[PDB]
């Protein structure tokens, strides 16, 4: 709903919204793992 | 403006890159007007501002998005290894190959990292010039006073380790092909003659 | 005769370190090529299963199957590596020279 | 059923013009390796 | 036995029937790791080739067969690097004798 | 220090008179030198030095020749790894004069923590001698010794015996450890000693009995079987075991 | 609990019976 | 970038002042357009060595595809020296573990006699082997971390007098290619997948 | 303090050994430490060198000294 | 003893250092009807035989020496084969 | 030294590759000696 | 007179203290 | 050949070389 139409695939931790493949590397606690 | 800092902390450590860079901005601008420009505040709060200018110009070539996740697409199954789920691991065995490579133009070439790079490059030079301005001169007043280099020195390496990261980060892709053929005619020169060894290691004194 | 000797000394320095560099990738395609035609093998006796058993016969022989296919991972192995990263890396050096004595003093002449 | 840890293999793979196993049976086995192998067809 | 199989589980390939699934096998804490279907529908992937052992099986026919080929080209190159250094040895007899 | 002409004795000792005493070796006189000590008299006798095994193998034609050296390099490469990793056991402990390598293993503290009869870096002796890891745990090892201590009531043995036995199996044996020897230490060493480049030295072609009577005059060490006897043994990965020793 | 404990000594017979453990005659 | 070795601090310098980005521009500068010295190159290897990401090394290594077309190199070494290091840190682990429960044995024979005694009184990379690897020197030192591993299988139950696959016993089942390194067979992963939850 | 039967067969063993050392050797030596500071390091050649002087301790033929 | 009942290994090395044999073997009795039917499996894929059937089995091997060999087998990068001899 | 896909370094292959009169000559560097 | 539990037996080898002569018991059972 | 896999689409016309669809961004002429 950010980036349309590439499909989440892992989650976040910290705060509580999955990651989609575009924002992984750029995501909100990107970096016991988040 | 203390207050203003440490927000742009919380808000680093918490993850929006441009509102705290835009927090952390203002708050340097009223500490740099009053209170000088060689208070350890003043540091700290441009080392902090060049430092989401590094965060936002670098996350996407150091880790670029490509296609893992999915076991077919980042080896590991394909040697025996029964998953890794974590991305450290995942970044780590993934090869690169010739369909990568339009993400790969993507990210070299995308404009908001590359000049966020820039302005990460004047903010490093700014802190590296002003701690070694600020470390020419002590301090002379009334009181026993303690070393106080050791922070100015680990200041000094931590806007020389943190300027050569941008900087070699920052490098076009023409230019980093021309350097990693060289490295190659220095490579394949190992098994050659005297003269060429020492060629192509450079050694141009003859 | 000495030339012989130092040209065939060179010859068992390249049949030996022939015989451990190859050594080590024969004896993993011959590996796999047995692993495919025992895989296929068994794929045969599964298709002969298909066409003599009755349906009741062959749930129960294809239940007996995939364990037998996760059997053959299980006792396959998975070393790679060593058998990956040995590669086409052989040369020749040397300097033989026929001198006489007297070549040979001038030889010294120019070194210590 | 012996069950066998297969080493190192050789194909022998005895040529055409061969009349029985008397080579699979008296021949050493390198040192590299510590197995033999034969189509028998 | 005289209870019949209704269920196969297909994480273990193993033929189950209800009290088979209490008393027996299947019995301790388990699926959501233990998938269990009907066995008309295990009948039907075996005809139609296309179960998970199935197309497990097709992985792994790529996996050894790509590796085969990067082995054999791989003998390829040691016996042409052997009989490169063959070569040499042979020029280095027709010139020492020479 | 070598003046002007005696590198014209050393360049003729390694090229003509060397060529001369194999010339006379490979026609066969009546009597050939037929074990280590009247080869090695053969040699000295002549002129040239023994520690040129490595130009003596790379001039020969003889198929027999290179086997009767290849006996003569192991058999002396053998000898000096099991001389230094003695005197690197012996002198390695804390005090007065001990090894070079003893002294410099700083680490081992982050491994063993204190929460006694250990004196710490008693417990992995496998690194104070100079030999990688993966050979060097074969050559300090006890389990395949534990039937003939069990059995000998009477006659006591040392540390040294068993570094001994482990030395001489993992070069005489059927073992796989056997076999590791030969393909990554023995070879090895033979290049750096002797100059016997490591693809000429195989495990295969050797006699195993004639490289054994060869250990027992350079090692100085006697034992009870003799050259026959290990030929009239099943292979073993152990083969020799305490009680084949004498004095 | 003694469902739990009647377990550990119920699959500790069972894994005898495997092995076959015949009882004393 | 801080220790280094003489020579104008080991990376070639210049001018005094001279701040690193523009210094680091230099030494772009004479590795493309050659001017340069014998320790220039030193410079970008040392600097490139800790700096990227293992995945920005690799892209660029691939910039040279014209030679060397096959590709992943770095993860088979990568996986034979992670094996290697984890094989050789379990060994020494075993083989220290072994040493103290062995005279931990001698000491309780110690013990029982001194209480004896008193009784009868009182009545990234770092290629060292894995490469060109056909020695087979995984079969020396495996053999030692299989029986070392199992030589303290015997040990803890001399202490202790001081069902990892067929589980259907218990309730659980026999799920298929579970052998002890592996966590889920290949046909039954992927049954897990798509062909129930 | 180890076992009773190794005990008498560690004593036979130092009980055999004096009978190895005297007879055709001589009976027992006594030895000299003999520090790295005397005259005889001309004697010596390798700075890590230890030298031990031999006196006979038997009836010998009042020569001795190796 | 009182050392269980043959759950631990052979000591390959330590039991028999001049000899050179797999082990000792045991006898035991195979009654688990899922053991049993892979034996029968295993026959019938070697035989190309879709009439032989399992009578019994006997397991002259303890559990814990087959994981030994299994061991020793990947200690020496080559997989395990079955051979189907007759006696 | 003369740059990589230059145009003394184009003049250079091109003259290679005519000489050898094949196409699988390729220039590794074309350091200047002058 | 070999029978017992294992950790203390009776020194009866050279120098083994009688704990290791378990480390060379094949297990023997019918 | 910098990149394998797709095809050339255009034409660079300066330095006279085939173009790819992801070659115009090293370009620096990037219309003609």
């Amino acid at each position: 709903r950010r980036h349309p139409g590439e499909v989440y695939e892992l989650f976040c931790s910290i705060c509580h919204v999955a990651v989609c493949r575009l924002c992984r590397g750029n995501h909100l606690h990107a970096a016991g793992r988040s | 403006c203390m207050n203003r800092y440490w927000l742009a902390v919380a808000l680093s450590k918490v993850g929006r890159f441009r509102d705290a860079r835009k927090e952390a901005a203002g708050a340097l601008v009223v500490l740099e007007d009053r209170l000088g420009e060689n208070h350890p505040a003043t540091l700290s709060a441009l080392f902090f501002v060049a430092e989401l200018d590094q965060t936002v110009g670098c996350e996407d070539i150091v880790a670029p998005p490509l296609k893992i996740m999915d076991g077919e697409d980042t080896l590991l199954r394909e040697f025996g290894k029964a998953a890794s789920v974590d991305v450290g691991e995942l970044m780590l065995y993934r090869p690169i190959g010739p369909e990568d490579l339009e993400i790969v133009e993507m990210v070299a070439r995308d404009r908001r990292r590359g000049k966020s790079r820039q302005s990460a490059i004047k903010n490093f030079t700014t802190l590296f010039r002003r701690v070694l301005s600020g470390e020419k001169y002590l301090l002379v007043t009334q009181a026993q006073y303690q070393d106080s280099r050791d922070q100015g020195t680990r200041r000094l390496l931590a806007a020389v380790k943190h300027t050569l990261t941008v900087k070699m980060c920052d490098l076009s892709l023409p230019i980093q092909r021309a350097v990693a053929y060289r490295l190659y005619v220095l490579c394949v020169s190992q098994s050659g003659s005297s003269f060429l060894r020492k060629l192509a290691a450079m050694d141009r004194d003859g | 005769q000495r030339c012989y000797a130092i040209l065939e000394e060179a010859i068992t320095q390249l049949h030996s370190c022939t015989e451990d560099k190859m050594g080590a990738v024969l004896s993993r395609q011959l590996e796999l090529q047995r692993e495919i035609d025992t895989m296929d093998w068994s794929e045969s006796f599964l298709q002969y299963l298909r066409t003599v058993l009755p349906p009741a016969d062959f749930l129960h022989a294809w239940l007996r199957h995939c364990r037998l296919r996760d059997e053959l991972d299980a006792l396959a192995g998975d070393p790679s590596m060593l058998s990956r990263n040995v590669f086409p890396d052989m040369r020749l050096q040397g300097r033989v020279d026929i001198l006489t004595d007297s070549a040979l003093r001038r030889r010294d002449y120019v070194a210590v | 059923v012996c069950k066998l840890a297969l080493g190192s293999v050789l194909a022998k793979d005895s040529e055409p013009g061969e009349t029985g196993d008397e080579d699979f049976k008296s021949c050493d086995i390198p040192g590299n390796f510590t197995a033999l192998s034969r189509r028998d067809e | 036995p005289s209870e019949m199989i209704d269920s196969v589980c297909m994480t273990c390939f193993v033929a189950l029937c209800p009290h088979c699934i209490l008393i027996g096998s299947h019995s301790a804490a388990d699926f959501s790791e233990h998938p269990l279907i009907s066995t008309l529908d295990a009948y039907k992937m075996v005809m139609q080739d296309s179960s998970p052992s199935e197309e497990a099986l097709l992985e792994r026919r790529r996996r050894i067969d790509r590796e085969l080929v990067e082995k054999h080209r791989q003998l390829g190159q040691l016996h042409s690097n052997f009989l490169s250094v063959q070569k040499r040895i042979d020029e280095a007899s027709k010139n020492l004798v020479g | 220090f070598p003046n002007s002409r005696a590198r014209r004795l050393a360049g003729a000792v390694r090229t003509e008179i060397l060529n001369k005493a194999l010339a006379e070796l490979e026609g066969m006189p009546p009597f050939t030198p037929m074990d280590s000590i009247t080869l090695t008299h053969f040699f000295h006798l002549r002129g040239i030095n023994m520690r040129l095994l490595g130009h003596m193998i790379r001039g020969t034609r003889a198929a027999w020749l290179q086997h009767m050296l290849h006996v003569e390099v192991v058999a002396r490469t053998v000898k000096r790894i099991l001389r230094d990793v003695l005197r690197s056991l012996v002198f390695s402990a804390h005090g007065y004069l001990q090894t070079a390598r003893a002294r410099m293993q700083r680490g081992m503290k982050k491994l063993l923590k204190r929460p006694p009869g250990y004196s710490r870096e008693s417990l992995l002796r496998e690194t104070c001698l100079n030999a990688p890891f993966d050979i060097a745990t074969q050559l300090l090892d006890d389990i395949p010794y534990l039937l003939d201590l069990m059995s000998q009531t009477f006659r006591h043995f040392s540390w040294t015996d068993i570094v001994l036995l482990n030395l001489f199996n993992l070069t005489l044996g059927d073992s796989s450890e056997s076999d590791e020897f030969w393909s990554s230490f023995l070879a090895t060493r033979c290049s750096q000693y002797f100059d016997v480049e490591a693809g000429s030295i195989a495990k295969s072609r050797i006699s195993r009995p004639a490289l054994y009577v060869a250990m027992q005059h350079h090692c100085g060490i006697s034992f009870l079987p003799d050259a026959g006897a290990l030929n009239t043994m099943r292979p073993s990965a152990h083969p020799l075991q305490p009680s084949h020793l004498r004095l | 609990s003694l469902v739990s404990k009647a377990q550990v000594a119920i699959i500790d017979v069972r894994r005898r019976l495997l092995r076959g453990e015949k009882p004393k005659l | 970038f801080a220790s280094m070795l003489e020579d104008c601090i080991e990376d070639c310098r210049q001018e005094p002042g001279l701040v690193p980005a523009v210094w680091f521009d230099r030494l772009v500068g004479r590795i493309v357009a050659e001017n340069g010295t014998p320790n220039d190159l030193v410079c970008f290897i040392s600097m490139l060595r800790a700096f990227f990401s293992p995945i920005q090394k690799r892209i660029f290594l691939f910039f040279l595809h014209e030679e060397y077309a096959r590709t992943d190199l770095d993860p088979s070494l990568f996986h034979s020296h992670a094996a290697r290091r984890e094989l050789y840190i379990d060994t020494v682990r075993k083989l220290i573990q072994v040493r103290m429960n062995n005279a931990r044995f001698r000491e309780y024979q110690r013990l029982k006699r001194l209480q004896e005694k008193n009784k009868k009184d009182r009545k990234y990379l770092d290629t060292t082997g894995l490469i060109n690897g056909c020695v087979w020197n995984g079969i020396s030192l495996q053999n030692l971390n299989v029986r070392l591993s199992e030589q303290l299988i015997y040990q803890d139950a001399l202490e202790k007098e001081y069902d990892h696959t067929d589980r259907r016993l218990l309730g659980k089942g026999w799920i298929s290619g579970r052998t002890s390194t592996r966590a889920m067979g290949r046909a039954a992963e992927l049954s897990l997948q798509k062909f129930g939850g | 303090f180890v076992f009773d039967r190794v005990e008498r067969k560690a004593r036979e063993r130092r009980k055999s050994l004096e009978v190895l050392k005297r007879q055709w050797a001589g009976g027992d030596l006594d030895l000299c430490l003999l520090p790295d500071n005397h005259p005889f390091n001309v004697f010596r050649l390798f700075k890590f060198d230890r030298m031990f002087m031999a006196r006979s301790r038997t009836e010998a033929s009042s020569c001795g000294c190796q | 003893r009182g050392w269980t009942a043959g759950a631990v290994s052979s000591f390959s090395e330590a039991a028999h250092p001049t000899e050179d044999r797999p082990s000792l073997v045991n006898v035991s009795v195979i009654e688990d009807l899922q053991i049993l039917a892979q034996w029968e499996y295993w026959i019938q894929l070697s035989l190309f035989t879709a009439d032989l059937h399992i009578v019994g089995g006997w397991n002259l091997a303890t559990p814990a020496q087959q994981q030994l060999f299994d061991a020793k087998a990947s200690a020496l990068k080559g997989p395990i084969v079955y051979s189907f001899l007759d006696l | 030294a003369v740059l990589r896909d230059s145009d003394e370094w184009a003049f250079l292959e091109y003259l290679l590759q005519m000489s050898v009169r094949t196409s699988r000559v390729r220039l590794l560097q074309a350091w200047h000696i002058a | 007179g070999r029978k017992g539990p294992p950790l203390y037996w009776k020194q009866k080898a050279v120098q083994v203290p009688g704990f290791m002569e378990i480390y060379t018991l094949e297990p023997t059972t019918s």
